[PDB]
């Protein structure tokens, strides 16, 4: 039946997509992360909090990056939050989850609706898409 | 499958101004042009410079050797095909390879 | 492509557990020429099968352990940016290089006589 491999390979594959995003998003703007991370510190006295300088430059390393208006901050916010649920959704889901004649079996099948014109480019790009609106 | 390489070696250490920069550069230049004015040319010389020695030249009669096709398409054009794709330089070391 | 991309990762399914042991059976068994062409790097789509039987291959690495996880994020968002420093240094030395190239004398000559380093340019 369905092979888990390809199940488990997929799910680790979505989670490396959504890190990806929210790194990205983190890239453009860093207050996104500096604003949480501030906030955290009171919060979990423990939590290592970035140099200053950076934080007020708004630079990561040696870009410094345009300033945004809050509004644009909390919402990116909130959208890294949703994609965080997805992520430890999947998290989950995996935890849970995780010859030769065969392989000629499946191969056989495979044969199947040989006339099957179309064209297929919609697996990492759709998803890869799904986390990166208007025209 | 043919034929094709110059091991040129420079000073036992005996302000960041290009030092790091660049490398050896070649460049392959036609006898047309020569100080004298006159009295012959109609090769090729496989010209090799760097910032304080001399320039040095080795004559190349065959038509082509070793000019390679597609051996890597990569675009870091750094001064020309030519260089990038076959010249090492041993900056540790202090020597240049042509090849 | 539904078909090639199915088969491509069918064997590399079989071909991250058993390597090459039932695949390099099966090309010799079944004769094609298109599992030979899957099996070669000649074939561009040999690429990205070497990506994913490797993406197989690491889901057999934690198999039996899970996984119990934003710093992250943030320490790949500073990576992306390191690389783009390195990215524009090169950039620069290149363009230094251009200029010295361009501004030297091809015509002070002083000639003396007359007539594999990819792997060579590393470290070992």
């Amino acid at each position: 039946m369905e092979t888990i491999l390809e199940q488990q390979r997929r799910y680790h594959e979505e989670k490396e997509r959504l890190m990806d995003v929210m790194a990205k998003e983190m890239l453009t703007k860093k207050s996104t992360l500096r604003d949480q991370i501030n906030s955290d510190h009171r919060t979990r006295a423990m939590q290592d909090r970035y140099m200053e300088v950076s934080g007020n430059l708004r630079d990561l390393y040696d870009d410094k990056d345009g300033l945004r208006k809050e509004e644009l901050n909390a919402i990116s916010g909130p959208n890294e939050f949703a994609e965080f649920y997805n992520r430890l959704k999947q998290i989950k889901e995996f935890h849970r989850k995780h010859f030769e004649e065969l392989l000629k079996a499946r191969e056989n099948p495979s044969e199947e609706a040989q006339n099957l014109v179309e064209f297929t480019d919609e697996e990492g790009y759709g998803r890869y898409l799904d986390l990166h609106y208007i025209n | 499958v043919k034929i094709g390489k110059v091991t040129k070696q420079r000073d036992s250490e005996m302000y960041p101004e290009i030092a790091e920069g660049i490398m050896p550069r070649h460049r392959f230049m036609s006898a047309y042009e020569q100080r004298i004015e006159p009295p012959d040319r109609r090769w090729q010389y496989l010209l090799m410079a760097a910032e304080p020695y001399e320039t040095i030249a080795f004559k190349v009669p065959s038509r082509e050797i070793d000019k390679a096709e597609g051996k890597f398409t990569h675009w870091n054009r750094e001064t020309k095909q030519f260089f990038l794709q076959f010249h090492f330089k041993m900056e540790k070391p202090p020597a240049p390879p042509s090849l | 492509s539904a078909f090639d991309l199915d088969v491509v990762k069918l064997t590399a399914q079989f071909v991250a557990r058993n390597g090459r042991q039932f695949l390099t059976q099966l090309m010799q068994k079944e004769q094609r020429n298109y599992q030979f062409d899957f099996l070669r790097p000649q074939h561009s789509l040999f690429n990205y099968f070497t990506k994913l039987v490797e993406q197989y291959t690491k889901i057999l690495i934690p198999p039996k352990g899970l996984f119990s996880k934003l710093d992250q994020v943030c320490y790949r968002v500073e990576w992306a940016k390191f690389q783009e420093r390195e990215r524009k240094k090169e950039e620069e030395e290149k363009e230094k290089e251009r200029v010295a190239y361009a501004q030297i004398d091809w015509h002070d000559f002083v000639v003396v006589e007359t007539v594999n380093f990819p792997p060579p340019t590393t470290p070992e």
